């Protein structure tokens, strides 16, 4: 109010606009600005002005509100006022950035304003300007040292910068304060506590932390993360015989927890598999109703204790007719011997359980009632999909259907087993069934759409959704409203696999939107998490945010996004589908979609070779050599990466140097370290025969060094022999769409033969059968 | 399965497992708020390859008509991993927490009258009881029923 200079009656009358603003009075506050505006000598005045744009922007007028705060700004640029308003006004549409330039600017013309301050803090740390935000929180502790908030927005600006011994310092100095205050909440303390501990720990100053846990503990109430960093602590510090304790008092208060048998293993350090098992058993006989203690030495156990704790593990989940047996046991099946043992043991059990209703012929105990039965046919059913013996499991499945066809869950493994077995239509329609045996279910619900979406069957999935689906509006919109992922992802997928390009990019670009959405969503906590001292929590969302689209849901939907906006690359508010498959330039959008994996997913082989498509159409030959390099790094021996290497070898050889002689050789340099590419591609068929994905890797690679050997392309690429280490569903579809693709040139000859000598292999395959 | 306390970077796969089982559907920043306000209070349930079957997400009540009091603000398990008793588990553990953490003497919870799997879970195997009918409470027009669990005996063998 300083920076306006305005005679009494409109002195009095502007902060009226201010107080309407602060009250939500937008139609008083207007008229109070009109009166203001009318008077000839003020017609121009800015603070008024960028008063009665601000106030409008809060109507929704935004094009009006932008004329005015900045025709009022320009009167005068020395205005606070006007400048805060300006980077108010771009603040509400997010424009984070140029809204710090307008604060900053704001505080040139006054200097110590406290409403600024904060404002251009929240936005530093919200953009992670960190050096800035420690500049800011400091001015505002200077001017408010009395106020906790001042102290806890210094102590996280060094926190957040790494500087953990500052962070430290600021922390005890502000917990001093705290003790004393009668204010305190014990549950704010408690996480000042944690959160001052746990920055002693991040520094490394391990028995410094656990000095400190130990003076506060009592005045610590969150006991779990006292007890968790206590033996964490304790081991770090070799206090194995204390930790060993803390573990103990964990896994009592809650015996379902894998974190603290693996505590109790560190502390216990068993040197041998019985000494480690010991741990286990003593925890069954103190906790019998866990199921945790009783699985994790499955794990590890091999020989015939492996065997007798299956068959301990069984018999318990069998006769309690628990479904997920087989699901907890899948890690298992990456051991082919274990599997063995697992098929005779529960094989047995079925056979011994028809000519008397025992598990073993020589058991003692009262007769098995029939449902035990039941759960290991069950158990055979999905043990004999995962083995690849979709027919010998689809016996199984049907005779438990016969005897109790109420069981919701023989029909989803029923249709397990044929999506498994490359027959998601019939998969469909066994979860149609599954889905109508219970109506209420909206799990059930979802698996049949998903199936139904599979199946390109994506107006009925609509449909099925409808059914749990808020009843105001169609249901595509609500799953949009409520965030739903695993809808719009499967969905893109559903139209990108009917050529619906368009479709599946306004799907993509909507879960885009989303994790837009909740990147801003922490926006309203930095404040929040100020009063409530949740400071463990916070910056754990602040960390969350800053490696958000590491999910799983984005990189889904990228790289549908990015296959599409390759092939309309080669053959060429409101998403249309139309209009976004139209975009003039396709491979930057694609760009846009992969500069997050590139940051934040360099785990993934496919988010460099996927940059590698883009940029060997791009031209870009510095960029596609990056992107090689650091998928070789991940697997040498990837076949999309030989494809990727053999394509980027013979461009620099064969045709448009069009860069400098060092550009133009490096590549000769670099690729003859990691001699010639028709031999570079026979040797890794050479070292790699066996495996099918990297022999049809080179099959598609020797058509593209010439069309003449494309015989034996041919024969290397369509082997079927059990020799073959992955010679599956996926991959032989793999081989037969490489013969329509044209990557094969023209061999709808041998397309057939592959195609019924693919039918007799998986019978139940769609892509391989019949016209 | 393991079940465990739950962090931020655990709610967009809660907020997924949510959409998969029930009707009552959330935006992530109401997740946010939860674990933001009261993070020791939701737990989670995941199996080998981190994915999860399960979870609880809890809050304490914020304008508490008598004691303060935890609410139930979401509780789903997958069928797939039914009848291993980790709606119990899960339960156990919020109430604990609420216990040690705010000093709760209860834990309330609405459902459907008509939602007979629900109301034979929280009656049956978790003690919950009726207490108070919100009428109209769903948007769909359903009446709810609101359902205490006492966490005074719990409290006490806790301090033992
Ligand atoms: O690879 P994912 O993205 O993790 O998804 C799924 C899926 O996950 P969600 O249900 O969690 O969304 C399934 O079921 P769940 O057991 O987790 O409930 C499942 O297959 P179904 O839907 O057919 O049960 C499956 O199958 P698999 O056992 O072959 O690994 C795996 O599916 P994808 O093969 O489609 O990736």
């Amino acid at each position: 109010m300083p920076a306006v200079s305005l005679p009494p009656k409109e002195n009095a009358l502007f902060k009226r606009i201010l107080r309407c603003y602060e009250h939500k009075q937008y139609r008083n506050g207007l008229k109070f600005c009109k009166q203001i505006l009318s008077n000839p000598k003020f017609a121009e005045h800015g603070e008024t002005l960028a008063m009665k744009g601000l106030t409008l922007n809060c109507l929704g007028k935004k094009e009006e509100a932008y004329e005015l705060v900045r025709r009022g700004l320009r009167n005068d640029l020395k205005s606070h006022v006007c400048w805060h308003v300006y980077g108010l006004l771009q603040r509400s549409d997010k424009k984070y950035d140029e809204a710090i330039k307008c604060y900053r600017n704001a505080l040139k013309w006054d200097k110590d304003n406290l409403q600024i301050l904060r404002d251009l803090s929240l936005l530093q740390i919200q953009m992670r300007d960190l050096e800035g935000y420690r500049e800011t929180r400091y001015q505002l502790l200077q001017l408010r040292p009395a106020q906790r908030a001042s102290w806890i927005g210094y102590a996280i600006a060094y926190h957040l910068l790494e500087d953990y011994e500052m962070a430290a310092k600021i922390l005890e100095e502000f917990r001093k304060t705290q003790q004393t205050s009668p204010d305190k909440v014990d549950y704010e303390y408690s996480e000042l506590l944690l959160y001052q501990n746990q920055v002693l720990r991040e520094a490394g100053l391990y028995r410094e932390a656990l000095e400190h846990l130990c003076t506060y503990e009592k005045q610590i109430c969150d006991k779990l993360a006292v007890e968790e960093t206590k033996g964490e602590l304790l081991l770090q510090l070799c206090r194995l015989e204390d930790a060993a304790d803390v573990y103990r008092g964990l896994q009592e208060r809650n015996p379902e927890n894998w974190a603290y048998y693996k505590g109790l293993e560190k502390a216990l350090k068993p040197a041998n598999m019985l000494e480690r098992l010991k741990i286990y058993e003593e925890a069954w006989t103190k906790y019998p109703r866990g199921l945790v203690p009783r699985r994790l030495p499955l794990n590890f156990l091999s020989g015939e204790k492996f065997k007798e704790c299956l068959d301990k593990f069984l018999r318990m989940n069998f006769s309690k007719g628990c479904p997920p047996v087989f699901n907890t046991l899948r890690s298992l099946y990456k051991d082919k011997e274990k599997v063995a043992i697992i098929e005779e043991l529960v094989v047995g059990y079925e056979t011994s359980l028809k000519s008397c209703r025992l598990f073993n012929p020589n058991d003692d105990g009262k007769e098995e009632p029939p449902t035990t039965l039941l759960w290991v046919q069950y158990y055979l059913a999905q043990h004999y999909d995962k083995i690849g013996q979709p027919s010998i499991a689809l016996e199984y499945i049907n005779t438990a259907i016969e005897s109790t066809p109420t069981l919701i869950e023989l029909f989803l493994v029923k249709a397990k087993i044929y999506k498994h077995a490359g027959n998601i239509k019939e998969a469909a329609r066994w979860m149609d069934e599954a889905q109508a045996l219970d109506t209420a279910d909206r799990f059930i619900n979802s698996k049949c759409a998903k199936y139904m979406l599979k199946a390109n069957l994506i107006k009925e999935a609509e449909e099925m959704c409808s059914k749990f689906t808020r009843e105001g509006t169609s249901a595509v919109e609500n799953l949009n409203e409520m965030q739903c992922m695993w809808f719009q992802t499967e969905c893109a997928q559903a139209y990108k696999a009917m050529n619906k390009f368009g479709e599946a990019l306004k799907k993509c670009h909507e879960i885009e939107r989303h994790f837009i959405e909740i990147t801003d969503d922490q926006f309203d906590f930095h404040t929040y998490c100020m009063r409530k001292i949740t400071l463990r929590s916070y910056v754990d969302l602040l960390k969350l945010e800053d490696v958000l689209r590491q999910h799983p849901f984005y990189f889904k939907a990228a790289r549908i996004a990015i296959e599409i906006y390759l092939k309309l690359h080669d053959n060429p508010e409101e998403l249309i589908p139309e209009k976004l498959a139209k975009v003039e330039t396709p491979l930057e959008e694609a760009i846009k979609f992969l500069t997050p994996l590139k940051n934040l997913v360099k785990n993934k082989i496919e988010t460099h070779l996927f940059a590698f498509e883009i940029y060997f159409r791009k031209e870009k030959f510095l960029l596609m050599l990056q992107s090689v390099k650091r998928a070789f790094a991940i697997d040498s021996s990837h076949p999309w990466l030989h494809e990727c290497m053999i394509r980027l070898f013979n461009t620099a050889v064969c045709e448009s140097k069009d860069l400098s002689d060092t550009v133009r050789t490096v590549l000769k340099q670099e690729m003859n370290r990691l001699t010639n590419p028709k031999n570079f591609n026979e040797t890794f068929l050479k070292r790699n025969s066996d495996s099918l994905p990297h022999r049809l890797s080179a099959a598609k690679m020797v058509y593209y060094l010439d069309p003449s050997s494309q015989k034996r392309a041919i024969e290397l690429a369509t082997t079927l022999d059990e020799s073959l280490t992955n010679r599956n569903l996926q991959t032989c579809m793999e081989v037969l769409e490489a013969l329509y693709d044209g990557s094969l040139g023209d061999c709808k000859e041998a397309a057939e033969i592959y195609r019924a000598n693919c039918h007799k292999l998986f019978p139940y395959a769609l892509a391989f059968m019949p016209p | 399965m393991n079940i465990r306390n739950a962090r931020p970077e655990d709610l967009m796969n809660m907020q997924h497992c949510n959409l998969l089982c029930l009707p009552e559907n959330y935006q992530m920043k109401y997740y946010f708020y939860h674990g933001l306000s009261w993070p020791q209070l939701s737990y989670i349930a995941e199996d080998e390859n981190g994915k999860i079957v399960g979870y609880v997400l809890a809050k304490m009540e914020e304008d508490p008509d008598d004691v303060p009091h935890g609410h139930i603000t979401s509780l789903a398990v997958k069928r797939s991993h039914r009848r291993l008793g980790l709606a119990q588990k899960l339960m156990d553990q919020a109430s604990r927490a609420m216990i040690e953490n705010f000093n709760a003497k209860y834990v309330s919870l609405h459902v459907r009258k008509s939602n007979r799997a629900a109301l034979h879970l929280y009656s049956n195997t978790l003690n919950f009881q009726i207490s108070e009918v919100e009428p109209k409470y769903y948007a769909d027009g359903e009446d709810a029923y609101a359902m205490k669990r006492d966490l005074t005996q719990m409290a006490d063998e806790l301090r033992r």
